[PDB]
């Protein structure tokens, strides 16, 4: 927690307490559906996993931003007119995991699969859905955070269609927390103290599929192509709910020996 | 021609006897249908080699939807009931007509021009047409 | 070779039986690995032993 709010308590003179933290929640687009559903479920999870001299203090809940965020696709020659719902959802997905960091989960036999070995894998605490070997390195939330996009390019650059992007800017819509361009450069911004980005929020039927424009293909020079919103939810990568069984060695066959 | 692999079995399996005066007769003659269709596949697409590699194409049509069995067999009888619904999902073929546009493509390359970037604007039956005739 | 077991004819006794028809007989370990006996004398007179060389 900051140093200057530490329980400073009188009853005789001053007298701070050390060790209590507090913690900053960025909740996703589901849990800010039902904030009151997750917040009964985490109150569950701090007290068994209170440590010997140090309690949560205060919760801090984080507020959204849309980040509107207009990037102009260019598509290759000879993509089918039946991929570019594909396309659609690419751009959406490497999108998200670039901006919004979002923790990679996947099984053990995965893990198994890969050459680290099994004191690698099961290194921090228990983890009942998926493995988090790498973390996603998120900033620190006692300052305004700065988001840098040239990285971005070579990330929208990888997909099978996309063959360049020709803008990457936003229209007028960072002035409402006055989110400021930092010194130079055109690609970053910075969100002011307390906001995450949401960069389109019910993203597909609000932004993507209606042909206003917050993302423009460009297919075969000039012919700018849409699709609506369940096209492209099919070819939408459908993650899968794991959970990890605990590990055993099975009986033998029992021999009488006795 | 495609000669059944059921003929070469021996008779006492049943596959040329007198249909269902036994009931074993039925589950056999069902079990070498999905492996006589593969067969009657590859031969089919030997014969179709003229017609696959000519110069002058002109169909859709490609690797082979025809019945393995002459219309008379008893091998034909067995499967009289469902003949009707396994001749039409034969006729998938018309979806695999994407593969005769990339034979266009190799045929076109051995007079060093590549096919035709597939448009938005196709109409691809229309569009095929002239890919066909520039051939 | 298969064997049917005859109320307390030992293992020793029994794999000396198997050198009739088996080119110089299974030893008595070698017959109770084979077989997956969990002790030398832990079989039951109705159980059919197997003999393979």
């Amino acid at each position: 927690e900051p140093e200057k709010q530490r329980y400073t308590y009188w009853y005789a003179k001053e007298f701070t307490l050390r060790g209590n933290y507090w913690l900053y929640l960025e909740p996703t687009r589901w849990t800010q559906g039902n904030i009151a559903a997750a917040t009964r479920q985490l109150t569950e999870f701090l007290t068994k996993n209170r440590n010997i001299g140090e309690s949560v203090s205060n919760i801090i809940w984080l507020q959204p931003v849309d980040l509107p965020l207009l990037l102009d696709v260019e598509l290759d020659d000879d993509v089918g007119a039946q991929d570019v719902p594909g396309i659609f959802a690419a751009v959406y997905s490497t999108a998200e995991q670039y901006l919004m960091p979002g923790a990679q989960r996947y099984r053990t036999e995965v893990l198994q699969n890969a050459g680290m070995s099994n004191d690698q894998i099961f290194e921090g605490p228990l983890l009942e859905h998926g493995w988090i070997p790498e973390l996603p390195a998120a900033r620190d939330y006692t300052q305004r955070l700065t988001l840098n996009l040239s990285r971005l390019v070579n990330s929208l650059l990888e997909i099978e269609g996309i063959k360049h992007v020709n803008r990457l800017r936003l229209d007028d819509s960072f002035d409402k927390t006055a989110i400021e361009p930092v010194k130079g450069d055109t690609w970053s911004w910075s969100i002011k103290e307390g906001y995450y980005p949401r960069l389109w929020g019910e993203d597909p039927l609000n932004q993507l599929a209606q042909q206003n424009g917050p993302l423009r293909v460009i297919a075969k020079g000039g012919i700018s192509v849409s699709v609506s919103k369940e096209q492209i939810q099919a070819s939408l990568p459908s993650q899968s709910l794991i959970q990890n069984e605990p590990v055993i060695l099975a009986y033998g066959q029992h021999r009488d020996v006795g | 021609s495609y000669y059944p692999v059921s003929d070469t079995l021996p008779p006492c399996y049943g596959l040329q006897h007198s249909l269902s005066e036994s009931e074993h007769l039925l589950p056999l003659h069902q079990f070498m249908l999905p492996f006589e269709q593969l067969l009657a596949c590859g031969c089919q697409q030997i014969a179709m080699l003229p017609r696959l590699l000519a110069f002058q194409r002109e169909g859709y049509e490609v690797w082979g939807d025809q019945w393995p069995f002459k219309s008379g067999s008893v091998n034909d009888d067995a499967h009289q009931d469902y003949a009707p619904a396994l001749k039409d999902l034969l006729g998938q073929i018309a979806l695999d007509s994407d593969h005769e546009l990339d034979i266009i493509n190799y045929l076109l390359g051995y007079f060093g021009t590549q096919r035709a970037p597939r448009t938005f604007t196709t109409q691809l039956d229309d569009f095929r047409a002239v890919q066909q005739g520039y051939l | 070779i298969a064997l049917r077991i005859q109320d307390g004819v030992s293992l020793a006794l029994m794999a000396a039986s198997t050198a009739s028809t088996l080119s110089g007989g299974v030893d008595y370990l070698t017959l109770a690995w084979q077989n997956g006996l969990d002790n030398l004398n832990g079989f039951v007179p109705g159980e059919i032993l197997q003999a393979t060389r």
